């Protein structure tokens, strides 16, 4: 189990660490999170208390660095970095610890929550989304747009999703037209999955990465995003059995998880109902289709 | 984006711009079967693609044989309908290919912009127009090319045959959409406007009759009050009773 201590905390704010979070007070002697599950990326997140504009957070995996939190009271936020020195980290955290300075990661031994929704979510893979080479980790805002919505306008500051389009030479075949439009399963099989993915492993991750920020930050463009792989698949006729189970099984944890109060800004009504009742898919997500209408049963 | 009646006069502007309607692209007769079951009967249609500011009208005729052994058939339709103005616009030469194709149904927005996405600067455009051309098929010489094709088949005509040496595109415009309009809401009444008198004819290489200039006006005059007199028999409205402003109103 790893973990993650700060500096301090100097200005108010609620801190998520993936799904979980707590409020800590000005100048409240917090020293950071403890007991980190290691095996899978984690995203420690931020709201201020004084401007909640902004939601800000850090992707990382503990197998990759020591990663630690300081405020910048210059930027106006807290930072996160890399200690390089082992021995100096293994002691501040050990320090901390003995005084009992940390939040643990506060893991049910029966939940598999956060496994479910990052199950194909990849580090190096979040780093080719989210271009800033000289760290290990990567840095998401509720404000940063993607290239696709930079296309229709600082490009370091991009999230570089998968450009997906309906409507684009590259879903159509010239002289397949109908056929393409209607019938998505040449462009998600032969341009998307075996073209630019490779497998659906990696669709799955940025799909589910594409949820994540969304439901985390508050992201629109990754809600376009996570919208648009759903909906290329559930619009094709041709799709690996597998990748249909697996589907299911992820969208029933991202419906699961997100908060009941957000669905009106996080879910769009009209791929959802596309989807559960008009496409190729309408009755192969079971999972999914029964969540759905059990807990949104109005967006239906 | 949308055309309609405040941006009325970019229709006859200088920027090449052709209208699609596909109304009369698939077209059926509902009969029953020996069994006692419903069939229809496919007959030839037709594409009616037109240059308002011209009169150049493309007619591609499409021949029963383009739907054998598919499915469905009015889906299809609209993208057969895409593909032939796609395959229309690059026949054309670079200086005659349109900068705006606008569709008189907002189902043939999608099938166009997929088949055109090799032509990203054309825009794909409806139209809150209510326009009248399903009624093409009411022009005798239209109805004759299309049902006597036995094969697809591209004719070209001009619909206004020689107005525009006389009046502007956006009259020659007005006068087809009311001789349409007028032939949609009554055809055989219609019909009998425009050839009651014959001492007037029409040339083999027109479509309408010969009219001067003082016929145009009574019979487009006749035509006002056949859409009007039609008008108050299907809501039983007193027209006499009717003031030219509200005439005005309906006519369209
Ligand atoms: C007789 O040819 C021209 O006047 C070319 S300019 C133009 N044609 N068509 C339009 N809609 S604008
Ligand atoms: C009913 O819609 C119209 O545009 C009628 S006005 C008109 N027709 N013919 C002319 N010479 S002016």
């Amino acid at each position: 189990m790893n973990t993650v201590p700060f500096t301090s905390a100097p200005i108010e704010v609620t801190i998520g660490i993936d799904q979980y979070s707590f409020n800590v007070k000005e100048n409240q002697p917090f020293h950071g999170i403890k007991d980190i599950p290691i095996g899978h990326v984690h995203v420690i997140h931020f709201q201020h208390a004084d401007n909640s504009s902004m939601r800000y957070g850090y992707w990382f995996d503990c197998r990759m660095g020591n990663f630690y939190i300081q405020y910048d009271p210059k930027d106006g936020l807290y930072k996160m970095m890399e200690e390089r020195d082992g021995a100096k980290f293994e002691n501040i955290v050990h320090n901390f610890k003995e005084r009992q300075m940390m939040v643990s990661y506060p893991k049910i031994d029966e939940d598999d929550t956060w496994y479910n929704l990052t199950e194909f979510v990849q580090m190096d893979k979040i780093r080719k989304i989210v271009r800033k080479d000289e760290n290990q980790f990567s840095y998401v805002d509720s404000s940063m747009t993607t290239v696709q919505e930079n296309e229709l306008s600082d490009p370091a500051h991009s999230l570089n999703y998968t450009v997906i389009n309906f409507k684009s030479r590259e879903a159509i075949r010239p002289g397949h037209e109908m056929e393409d439009f209607l019938d998505k399963s040449y462009y998600l099989n032969t341009v998307m999955l075996q073209g630019i993915f490779k497998n659906s492993s990696n669709y799955f991750g940025e799909l589910q990465f594409a949820f994540l920020n969304a439901m985390f930050f508050g992201n629109y463009g990754s809600s376009l995003q996570w919208h648009a792989m759903i909906e290329l698949i559930c619009s094709s006729a041709t799709v690996p059995k597998h990748m249909l189970d697996k589907l299911d099984e992820i969208l029933y944890y991202q419906i699961k998880t997100l908060p009941e109060q957000y669905s009106d800004i996080l879910l769009n009504e009209r791929v959802w109902n596309i989807c559960l009742y008009s496409s190729f898919q309408k009755n192969s997500l079971h999972n999914t289709e029964k969540i759905m209408e059990n807990k949104y049963p109005e967006l239906l | 984006g949308a055309m309609n009646s405040s941006n009325y006069a970019e229709l006859f502007n200088n920027d090449i711009k052709l209208f699609v309607d596909d109304t009369n692209v698939y077209r059926v007769t509902v009969h029953k079967t020996f069994e006692g079951n419903v069939a229809t009967k496919a007959i030839n249609g037709c594409i009616f693609t037109l240059n308002p500011k011209t009169g150049h009208l493309f007619l591609k005729i499409i021949h029963t044989s383009v739907w054998a052994g598919q499915k469905r058939l009015s889906q299809l339709a609209k993208w057969k309908t895409a593909e032939e103005v796609s395959a229309l616009v690059r026949s054309l030469p670079k200086e005659e290919q349109p900068k705006q194709i606008i569709v008189t149904r907002k189902a043939m927005l999608d099938p166009l912009e997929v088949h055109m996405l090799d032509f990203p600067n054309i825009a794909i455009r409806p139209t809150e127009l209510r326009l009248p051309f399903s009624a093409a098929m009411s022009i005798d010489k239209l109805s004759d090319v299309v049902m006597k094709a036995t094969e697809p088949q591209m004719v070209l005509f001009n619909i206004y045959d020689d107005w525009l040496d006389r009046i502007s595109s956006y009259t020659a415009f007005s006068r087809l959409t009311l001789l349409l309009r007028a032939l949609k809401t009554n055809e055989e009444s219609a019909k009998m406007i425009l050839l009651s008198d014959p001492t007037i004819t029409i040339k083999s290489y027109h479509l309408w009759p010969s009219f001067t200039d003082e016929q145009w006006i009574t019979i487009e005059s006749q035509m006002r009050d056949l859409i009007l007199t039609e008008y108050g028999r299907k809501y039983n409205v007193n027209i006499s009773a009717l003031t030219q402003t509200e005439i005005k109103d309906i006519i369209l």
